């Protein structure tokens, strides 16, 4: 089941989620309540508002969406590594390795005529 | 249009083309006037003394497009 609430202002939906927690508390009291936000500013605002409203805080965690989805993967499927083998630096160094082999394959003619003139690896980087 | 032109992707932009010009002209005066004998260098000294005096009369020719010499 899935729920969607449209919104004009935000404090009424804060009261709505507070009402949801009021009408139903988690069966396991030690269970952390996952909450997703898109900004650390919204994270701090939810922290301060919810702590002020309840007086205290109770099992509140703020992960970014990609981290949350990875946390879902690592618990739903086996053999998944804890972090990806494809990051914005890993492809950078691997392309550093793989471009000089793949020069002159009759398809990279413009790349050859641009890069092979004169360099000290800066343009390649 | 990057590849066929030959541009880098980040450009530290500067606009003061005088200091580098004088600094490089000093090297030319250093390496093309020093080992002359005195009997030749006297006539060179007569026209203009140093690189600072030399740059004043040729600064406007260097900028922009290089002309064609008769």
């Amino acid at each position: 089941m899935l729920r969607v609430y449209h919104s004009n202002r935000l404090d009424v939906l804060e009261a709505l989620m507070e009402f949801i927690v009021e009408r139903e508390r988690l069966d396991d009291p030690f269970e952390p309540e996952m909450i997703l936000v898109q900004s650390t500013g919204m994270a701090q605002w939810l922290q301060m508002t919810l702590s002020q409203k309840f007086g205290i805080a109770a099992n509140i965690d703020f992960p970014l969406p990609a981290s949350f989805i990875w946390d879902m993967f690592v618990r739903v499927l086996p053999e998944i590594p804890k972090e990806s083998a494809f990051n914005k630096q890993s492809m950078s160094w691997k392309l550093m390795t793989l471009l000089p082999q793949l020069l002159e394959r009759e398809d990279f003619t413009l790349l050859r005529h641009y890069l092979t003139d004169d360099s000290d690896k800066r343009k390649l980087f | 249009n990057a590849f066929e032109s030959g541009m880098l992707f980040e450009q530290q932009l500067i606009e003061d083309e005088s200091l580098l010009r004088y600094q490089a002209c000093a090297d030319f005066w250093r390496r093309h006037c020093y080992p002359l004998p005195r009997e030749i260098a006297q006539v060179v000294f007569e026209t203009w003394k140093g690189p600072q005096a030399l740059l004043r009369d040729i600064n406007r020719y260097l900028q922009g497009e290089a002309p064609v010499i008769k």
